[PDB]
RNA sequence: GAGAAAGCUCCAUGUCUAACAACAUGGCUUUCUCACCA
């Protein structure tokens, strides 16, 4: 759990930190009240400034990655079971993070836990030219997680069934050094993105999951939570997604070999929203918008919405 | 076997029982029979009398129950007679199960009833549908334009080959310029609407069955087209057919201030349809489409005006993109259970050779609001049901096909329109620099 | 995410009551537990 780098300075607030859900609810950007029946449990709705922040962050990260040459890509939402097995996620176990479609209606159809499974499926049983390598492509899609912990902070936006997460997938040459350096480049790029946003963050190294040969975890300090929260997880892999999926790359000689796979997360809308809202929290509850995202939002400072907040007329209310 | 989730919801008490429209057209049976037959929904005029008769019986039982309850309350208050109270309690308890069963049967059959049909909607099939107007003309081509799928495979932007093992049938992938084009389209539509003042909103993909029923789609049926998750893993969870279903769920059982009306919400989210063409992007299980849904004022005039503004927005977006598109009013037969007035916009596809429906606008004025109890409280404090209009600004698969085929060239390069030119950064597209994938599968 | 407890942070359907309440089933809001974060 070594801390490789620490950047930024913790903000100083005279008043006590305010929870992200409370700031959002007062501002009305996010509502999570009596949404059990409508959207299931622990779901969330983003409106007003929150939605603009989500689109702005995804677009800003996408533009930065494209400027560096990342090939943009999109993956099918529905994925087969074998693809998940190759990516190291198994849906056979009763507790699973992979939603399972009804077997009678459809056979072996499962929702994409993360965008990585879709990208891995794209490269399944295919050969990439030795000159194209390394190939880095950024895919942005909504990811649904089957189980979100309710024991701690259940009534929070930190853990949600469906979240928007930009994913960067890169194939590299046979050399382990090539994969390692590629992952290093990915880490530098994500760190630069965080610095541009201005969030105070600390990057640590995870010991030894089983699929990843090496791992890097970026946690961002959030004032409202009052504790460090994991926001990104880049984890190298070595001849495992390919050796499971039979993904091979043809070298100049033409011999078939298995390419290495590096997967990193550019950004996730929920954790970034928590950190951004909490870091800029003000006395009146207003949240300052960093200058980097000022162009996308177009508003220097968020203020209470003019529209009146929605009232509850449902039967489960005291009368 | 077969049971609605809205009646179950009301019985358990999750939400207020919906207010049906049977009383509204009970005055004239012939008018309702004619409108329902023209709509030709699952319910037929032949079966309307049974539902009306059950409703009348239910009303009589309810009046009797109210009278007995009033008598019991009066005797209880005066005492606060005992034998009479015991007899009244026995009578009410005996009658209650029968009344509940009658209500279940009547509401079950009544839910099937479709919404009112606008008089200006032509009656017939899709072909019978009238054409409102056409913007643009087919581009002149020296040679026959090729199919979008073939062009995509040639440029490697779209990959649909050998995808059964990974994504199943009818699965597509976007790469390179295709991905940038899709992102540019979503962002361009989003920015245009945001400038117009639309409030951005994001809706969860997963939704419960009650919201779907209120929206008007059939959540569970033998030919049902909506994906339902396994019951053992999760219960009563369905995949959103469209973003509008999620927005409706968000607005369910809530009120909006009169001043805020009209409320316009733009949501971008992935939609999964079972759809149970052999090749191409015309039919895709899952796709990304920006959706504009707004709740208007009580007046029908206001709802219609909002639908007209949405249609104008769709036309402006397609004109800016430059595709050749014709807007045709949808027929009564295909209007559907929850749609009052529906406008279909078809974009010319040279490779396909036929116009393709890409944008659909539906006026849910009285069905969705009544099913989910969406109401707007006025300044005085009264609650009036609010009309809801939902439409789709653009869909990536259909728009990609139209743009690619319209701008294809003999060399194989695809021209990019000026509006998406800024986002893409290249006036045109060229053969991919990267080597296309090689199939090593046995 | 799984289990359990409570009535508040309360709304419904029922057993004996002339009826409030009291005990059940379930919802919702909290709280207590055992568990995954690819
Ligand atoms: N319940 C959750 N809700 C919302 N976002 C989540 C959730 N779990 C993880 N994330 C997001 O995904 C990031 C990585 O956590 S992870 O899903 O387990 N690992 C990965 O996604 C990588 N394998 C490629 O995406 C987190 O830092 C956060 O940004
Ligand atoms: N099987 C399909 N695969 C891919 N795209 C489709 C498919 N069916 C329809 N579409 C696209 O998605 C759009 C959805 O239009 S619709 O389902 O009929 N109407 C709605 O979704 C309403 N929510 C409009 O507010 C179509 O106009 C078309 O552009």
């Amino acid at each position: 759990a070594r801390v490789l780098h620490m950047v930024g300075d913790k903000p100083v607030f005279s008043f006590q930190p305010r929870g992200h859900l409370e700031i959002g609810e007062k501002l009305d950007i996010i509502r999570q009240k009596r949404l059990s029946h409508v959207s299931g449990h622990r779901s969330y709705y983003l409106r007003g400034a929150g939605a603009l922040l989500q689109h702005g962050l995804v677009n800003f990260t996408f533009n930065k990655l494209l400027r560096r040459g990342f090939t943009p890509m999109t993956v099918p939402d529905l994925l087969r079971g074998a693809v998940f097995e190759g990516c190291g996620m198994t849906p056979n176990a009763n507790p699973s993070q992979i939603y399972n479609i009804d077997p009678a209606r459809f056979k072996d159809l499962n929702l994409a836990g993360t965008a990585e499974v879709g990208l891995a499926g794209y490269f399944m049983d295919h050969t990439v030219a030795f000159r194209d390598l390394p190939v880095r492509m950024v895919c942005s899609s909504t990811c649904y997680r089957a189980e979100t912990n309710t024991g701690q902070e259940p009534r929070g936006l930190y853990r949600v069934h469906h979240f928007t997460k930009v994913e960067m997938f890169g194939v590299t040459g046979p050399g382990l050094e090539q994969s390692s350096q590629l992952l290093e480049e990915f880490l530098s790029l994500q760190m630069e993105i965080l610095t541009e946003l201005g969030l105070h963050f600390r990057v640590l190294d995870m010991p030894t999951g089983l699929p990843a040969y090496r791992k890097f975890d970026i946690e961002a300090w959030m004032p409202g939570r009052g504790r460090f929260g994991e926001v990104t997880s880049a984890s190298n892999c070595t001849d495992f997604q390919s050796r499971r999926l039979h993904i091979m790359f043809q070298t100049e000689a033409g011999e078939l070999q298995f390419a290495h796979t590096v997967n990193a997360t550019a950004c996730a809308v929920p954790r970034l929203l928590i950190a951004l809202l909490e870091s800029n929290q003000q006395k009146d509850g207003s949240v300052l918008v960093p200058p980097a995202l000022q162009s996308y939002l177009g508003t220097d400072r968020i203020t209470a919405p003019t529209h009146v907040p929605l009232q509850y007329i449902g039967p489960n209310q005291p009368r | 076997r077969n049971r609605n989730l809205l009646y179950e919801y009301a019985r358990e008490g999750y939400s207020a029982l919906p207010q049906l429209d049977i009383e509204r057209f009970c005055a004239c049976p012939e008018e309702a029979a004619h409108a329902l037959e023209l709509r030709k929904g699952e319910l037929r005029s032949a079966d309307l009398p049974a539902i009306i008769s059950t409703w009348q019986e239910l009303r009589q039982l309810q009046e009797q129950i109210r009278s007995l309850e009033e008598e019991k309350a009066a005797v209880t208050e005066a005492v606060r007679l005992r034998a009479r109270g015991r007899e009244i309690r026995k009578e009410l308890v005996h009658l209650y199960p029968r009344e509940a069963q009658l209500e279940e049967q009547f509401y079950l059959q009544a839910l099937k009833l479709p919404n009112q049909t606008h008089p200006d909607v032509p009656v017939g099939d899709e072909s019978q549908a009238r054409v409102l107007h056409m913007v643009g003309d087919k581009p002149v081509f020296s040679f026959q334009p090729r199919g979008h799928l073939e062009i995509g495979e040639k440029l490697d932007i779209i990959r649909q080959k050998r995808l059964s093992h990974v994504s199943g049938h009818r699965s597509y992938y976007l790469r390179g310029a295709g991905a940038l084009l899709q992102h540019g389209l979503v962002n361009f539509t989003f920015n245009k609407l945001l400038r117009r003042g639309f409030t951005p909103m994001t809706v969860p993909d997963l939704l419960r069955g009650a919201v779907f029923e209120g929206c008007g789609m059939t959540p569970n049926a033998n030919p049902s087209q909506i994906y339902n998750i396994d019951p053992a893993r999760f219960k009563d969870l369905n995949l959103a057919g469209t973003a509008e279903v999620g927005l409706a769920g968000y607005f369910m059982d809530h009120t909006v201030a009169f001043r805020d009306l009209p409320v316009r919400m733009v949501c971008s989210s992935t939609c999964y349809r079972a759809e149970t063409e052999p090749r191409g992007l015309y039919r895709v299980h899952h796709f990304t489409k920006v959706e504009m849904f707004g709740v208007t004022g009580p007046g029908l005039e206001q709802s219609s005006q909002l639908l007209e503004e949405f249609l104008s927005l769709q036309m402006e977006i397609l004109t800016e993109l430059g595709l050749h598109f014709r807007v045709l009013d949808m027929p009564t037969q295909e209007l559907g259970l929850p749609a009052y007035r529906k406008f279909d916009i078809e974009a010319w596809m040279p490779g396909r050779g036929r116009f393709g429906e890409v944008t659909s606008a539906s006026n849910c004025t009285d069905f969705q609001s009544r099913r989910l109890h969406i109401m707007f409280q006025t300044e005085a404090g009264e609650l009036q049901f609010a009309h809801t209009v939902n439409a789709t600004a653009c869909a990536v698969p259909r728009l990609l096909i139209a743009l690619l085929e319209s701008n294809q060239q003999k060399d194989g390069s695809v021209l990019v329109p000026p509006a998406l030119q800024s986002y893409l950064g290249t006036d045109r597209i060229t053969a991919p620099t990267h080597v296309p994938l090689q199939y090593i599968g046995p």
